[PDB]
């Protein structure tokens, strides 16, 4: 909930 | 229900879908550091510390006995508060397709600014070490005129080589640096394709460092661990407005001292 | 193959056998305070640290965003070695049924009493705190006679029902404290069966503390969490001894202040 | 169990395999002559000579008896010790990522400067002839200007196409006349474009030679002969460190004298 | 590999 | 045993 995925950005 | 009580606050759905959006469009447009580290996935709000593997000496307890305590890195969190007006958060609902999200732009600038300045520099309150303070090579100064930069970037690539480092090098520039290089000669582009043609990899734009670096992306290098990733939680509200906010949590590390080089600014 | 290189001692598996036999049936006698709390399975030897759960301020990086840092518990390693004589490990396989494992023994002791005295007292090198001094109730004066312990028995058992605390009641007594009991009246009995006529549980025997405690085993009150138990490992061998040793690694915390009563030693 | 002896080492499978990772990066980066040459499959350690076909005429056994004796060619053999620190190798259960492997960096940058050296200068000790000694082509010498570079990289090329010599050329270049190349004008650029459009191949920078030379990589005009490959041994060990060595055995042989082209160091 | 199993004595 | 294969490194 809200995570708001990002990750990596390769 | 979490610790975020995104339920709690009086916003729409729509409202929250468009909040979303623009917090994700901002965040990977001003997320400069990400893109050369390693990132780990997501661990959970339960992390607290990451075991280097070495220990430190200890006195001992008994006679015939000897201890060591293990060495570990701890985990960061950043939170930054921001506000939302309640008419703008209403008028989705009627329509509005123009709704004022600056406070959450800003928000989301400042964090992305704070995270870059972590990784690159360092936090000494936190214990946390950057790259370019531990980097073991021997830092060039930029030159004055934006003609010069292609010479400083041969040296580089030259001490890299020397060095024994391979990989696709990428360089990292700061807002002064990006600005010189730009506005200069026609437009900029006959340096900007030198440095290109140089170096393999692209030009990088860092607004919150000063000077430069130059890196390689083979992996394996710089280590980040998040706990949890940047999320948006609630505070409160009044007749007007209400306060939102933006939260991670995380650790970086820097394994190899030699796989960069520290440009310094002009004097 | 693995940190302990245990086929580089010359030392015959009968043999191995055998030690790891005396070594066990040591440690299964002088590990006391084991019993009372809760114990985890292992979890390796890349276990550093413990998250409390708890946060620090801190000042921040940079204008608008504050920062906390979590808050752990380190592991801290243990070991002590020892001494074999070659003649006592060649005789195994020629049939010998009473080879001398005396300084195993002793080293078993040791970390055993450093283990107990480390979970007891707390370890303040190390940063590790101890249940008696972190227990919130009063402690209470043993007497000089052996016949009036029940009444301070039957006093910590009134705090603990006034405080609120349920489970069975375990007394865990020192060497003097448990001579005393024993070498008095008719072999010590009748005192014996008064206190467990008083508290459900049975009296603890405990080598390496002094004075004693009452506790409750309801659980839920002490955790121990063990990276590697304990193991033998090797050192080196001239022509006629082998050195080897006992390792181990953990962390402890406890969580419950007024779950215990201390017991101070006789004025 | 072989020569090496591996198992005798106290050191454990993760540590040898981060070794063997760090060694195997590192000689892939610093072996140069190696892509330029014609390289057999291993034969094994039982190699000691390599017929090259001719005779030696003989005084004669007896009256109307004749007698030749062949000629061959022998196999060297090199070794480079180094030294491990316990701890660092040790650290590596525990979780270490960034341990201390600069001595075998080094032990490597050493083995594959002495193969490079042998093979490019020959070694007269081993009875070893080298390619540039038996080149049977007219040598230039290097201008002192990185821009004058090109018209000898063409009385090179047009000096091969009077011979007769087809291929894909490549010029091998030292350490500083790759510096002289890359720190002049705007990077290098323009002349590495410049000598990479006369000739098709790629310059290749070798450390451990001076001057230059070109030559042509149709095959069949240089062999080398691999006993054994580049390995890890055992020698010894003590309370605090662990010394190991780096082992290879080959013979080298060039046949066409006239597909180099020698290249002097400036004046 | 020499673990020596005690585990808990409870 | 130990090889650390190398070969050809065209």
């Amino acid at each position: 909930p809200g995570s708001l995925n990002i990750g990596s950005l390769k | 229900m979490n610790n975020l009580h995104r339920e709690l606050a009086p916003v729409s759905d729509a409202a929250w879908e468009q909040i979303e959006e623009e917090a994700t469009r901002t965040l990977k447009r001003f997320l400069a550091a990400r893109r050369v580290v390693d990132v780990t996935d997501p661990q959970g709000a339960a992390l607290s510390a990451v075991g280097t593997g070495h220990v430190a000496y200890l006195d001992g307890p008994c006679a015939g006995v000897s201890a060591v305590k293990r060495q570990v890195l701890p985990v960061v969190e950043f939170r930054v508060p921001f506000k939302l007006t309640r008419q703008a958060i209403d008028d989705v609902e009627r329509g509005s397709q123009d709704s004022d999200w600056s406070p959450l732009k800003e928000a989301a600038r400042k964090i992305a600014a704070a995270e870059d300045q972590t990784i690159f520099d360092g936090y000494m309150a936190a214990g946390i070490a950057g790259i370019r303070p531990q980097s073991s090579n021997t830092p060039l100064t930029l030159p004055a005129t934006a003609s010069d930069y292609p010479t400083v970037v041969a040296q580089a690539l030259d001490q890299l080589r020397v060095a024994g480092v391979n990989g696709p090098y990428h360089l990292v520039l700061g807002e002064k640096a990006y600005t010189s290089i730009t506005g200069g000669n026609e437009g900029g582009y006959p340096v900007f394709q030198h440095i290109r043609r140089l170096i393999d990899g692209e030009i990088v734009w860092a607004p919150a460092i000063e000077g430069g670096l130059l890196l390689t992306t083979r992996g394996g290098d710089f280590v980040m661990d998040i706990g949890q990733d940047i999320s948006i939680g609630y505070l409160n509200h009044t007749g007007t407005d209400v306060e939102l906010y933006l939260q991670e949590s995380f650790t970086f590390s820097a394994l190899t001292s030699e796989a960069t080089v520290t440009l310094l600014p002009p004097e």
